[PDB]
């Protein structure tokens, strides 16, 4: 199974640096070109460049050749991306994708899940989870993950054993400057009181793992 | 002692981007196993035209199977096999490109369909040829027998037809069990 | 240099309809153009490469075609799962350039939102901030008004809404509006009503609770 896992993102101060990682699994690493494609919150995609594991031949988009450096570690089958003097615009999700060099130039067929890089001079903050208790034949209960920076926050319920009727809403930026969002789920009106409902609130940047049982 | 080996692989249109890939990896497993030796390879891709993907002096210079086949591009065309075998015999086995006169010239052909042109390979009379028929077009016997002409006799030894491209890993392991 | 323009920047089509997105190029690019499908929050998935060829795994309903400068992605017989932003990129010269995409949304029948209202948790009261959260589940279209009323007072400037992307199966949205106050202005009032006016709703539906009882 071709697998492209990513890591290394988070919050970085302007004029700072950060090195992303792309751990690939499932194919012969030194046989395919590897690319880095970023995506500005809610915008188009942008190509950064490509490198070839076998010897590190590289080809960049000029826009990124001045600050972005690409390298690799054949030993670990890991792809890296060195970014310097980052600015507000460089905030985006950076994916790494394997690519086919056979036709024309290059088109990508196996992408990674993505990594959110936020460039701001604000400080990381841990989220707080407040229960959204159920009504006093369908009822819903949620978890409110308040004040936390930067993004993102992942939320699942009962270790992921409960997926139906689960809605985790997009993070909303509040005037304080922190983010906040909720995560609700609709369950039978009968299972309440007897069935235990816990959400799992994980904020990676601020390394905050909170488990919150509702009611 | 030393043997110059050439890879004449098919980049026709009946090749899927995944099937082509297995062909490039087979050639990569062949060179890894046979590196650290007298051997010194070259590769030429044929379809309608004929391109040498890397010659003998490029090998001695680079040596890394992977890094040599990185700028390879699928041609998606015809399968002019005759013109290929001749191109390899008068354009590739040359000392300007870095062929050793004292070496025994070998050619491994890898096609997935019947030749698309006509002529003869009398120029590559002194070039031991191994042809390999891959799959789904080499199923009936009338087709398998057409590859006999490109190979050396007995064709019984020099011609190898495979059921699937996934059977190339197998042929690799059959050459790891040989002499 | 190579500007890829896509059209339209978004569209809604009933399940089953034949969709067609066009991506025109700056300067010809032979038949080299690929198409990707980005589901919300996930990574683009290759679909079509070299103008019209289907990737192995892509359902037949996806089709490409065109050459030179004008290409078109043709989704014949849209589905409820086919919800996402469809990107187009050329692979004939560097640097590789992409399009701007086109959000393709699934048009359905009207849907009534189920209103709910949540009284601030006391754990948040011991913080000094109260946030009342109102929920509207599985509705359509996406447009829907929410009005906050603290003892018949329309709370303006102190509310925010969170609308979810369409459901990959069911096709409906969901929203979440919250009201931020001071544990001072909260425990200063009892009635807290959430007003929801949706197309689906024959008449404005309100849910609410009393402070100190909930
Ligand atoms: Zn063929």
């Amino acid at each position: 199974e071709v697998q492209l896992v990513e890591s290394g993102g988070g919050l970085v101060q302007p004029g700072g640096s950060l090195r992303l990682s792309c751990a690939a699994s499932g194919y012969s690493f030194t046989g395919h070109w590897m690319n880095w494609v970023r995506q500005a919150p809610g915008k188009g995609l942008e190509w950064v460049g490509m490198i070839h594991p076998s010897d590190s031949e590289t080809r960049y988009n000029q826009k990124f050749k001045d600050r972005f450096t690409i390298s690799v570690d054949k030993s670990k089958n890991t792809l890296y991306l060195q970014m310097n003097s980052l600015r507000a615009e460089d905030t985006a999700v950076y994916y790494c994708a394997r690519g086919i060099y056979f036709y024309g130039t290059t088109y990508f067929d196996y992408w990674g899940q993505g990594t959110l890089v936020t460039v701001s001079s604000a400080s990381t903050k841990g989220p707080s989870v407040f229960p959204l208790a159920p009504s006093s034949g369908t009822a819903a209960l949620g978890c409110l993950v308040k004040d936390y920076f930067p993004e993102p926050v992942t939320v699942s319920w009962n270790s992921g054993a409960l997926t139906s009727g689960v809605h985790t809403f997009p993070a909303v930026l509040q005037s304080s400057g922190l983010y906040s969002l909720s995560s609700v789920v609709t369950v039978p009106s009968s299972s309440l009181g007897t069935q235990t409902y816990i959400c799992n609130v994980n904020h990676k940047p601020s390394n905050t793992k909170v488990d919150k049982k509702v009611e | 002692g030393n043997v110059d080996l050439v890879f004449l692989f098919d980049g026709s249109m009946s090749l899927q981007p995944d099937e082509f890939q297995k062909i490039l990896d087979f050639m990569k497993d062949v060179m890894k196993k046979l590196s650290n030796t007298s051997y010194q390879f070259a590769a030429v891709q044929f379809s309608t035209s004929y391109k040498t993907e890397f010659d003998f002096s490029d090998y001695v210079k680079r040596k890394d199977p992977d890094a040599l086949l990185k700028h390879v591009k699928h041609m998606l065309l015809l399968t002019n096999t005759f013109g290929a075998i001749n191109y390899v015999a008068t354009e590739v086995f040359r000392e300007e490109l870095g062929a050793r006169p004292d070496a025994t010239k070998v050619l491994i052909i890898i096609t997935d369909g019947e030749a698309t042109d006509s002529g003869n390979i009398d120029a590559a009379k002194d070039i031991i040829r191994y042809i390999i028929g891959i799959g789904k077009h080499f199923q009936t016997k009338e087709s398998q027998e057409t590859l006999h002409k490109f190979a050396s006799k007995p064709a019984s030894e020099f011609v190898k037809i495979l059921d699937t491209f996934e059977k190339l890993k197998d042929l690799f392991t059959e050459l790891q069990k040989k002499i | 240099d190579i500007q890829m323009t896509q059209s339209p920047s978004s569209l809604s089509a009933s399940v089953g309809d034949r969709v067609t997105i066009t991506c025109r190029a700056s300067k010809t690019i032979s038949k080299y153009l690929a198409w990707y499908q980005q589901k919300p929050g996930k990574a683009p998935k290759l679909l079509i490469y070299s103008g019209s060829t289907l990737q192995s795994g892509v359902p037949s309903r996806f089709s490409g075609s065109g050459s030179g400068t004008d290409f078109t992605l043709t989704i014949s017989s849209l589905q409820p799962e086919d919800f996402a932003t469809y990107y187009c990129q050329q692979h004939n010269e560097y640097p590789l350039t992409f399009g701007q995409g086109t959000k393709v949304e699934i048009k359905r029948t009207v849907a009534a939102p189920s209103v709910f209202i949540f009284p601030p948790s006391d754990e948040q009261l011991k913080s000094g901030t109260a946030s009342v959260v109102c929920l509207l589940n599985n509705f359509y279209p996406r447009e829907a008004k929410v009005q906050w009323k603290v003892d018949n007072a329309l709370q303006s400037g102190n509310s925010q809404e969170s609308v979810t992307e369409q459901d990959s199966k069911d096709s409906t949205y969901s929203l979440s509006s919250t009201l931020t106050l001071s544990k001072a202005d909260y425990e200063k009032h009892k009635v807290y009503a959430c007003e929801v006016t949706h197309q689906g709703l024959s008449s404005p539906v309100t849910k609410s609770f009393n402070r100190g009882e909930c």
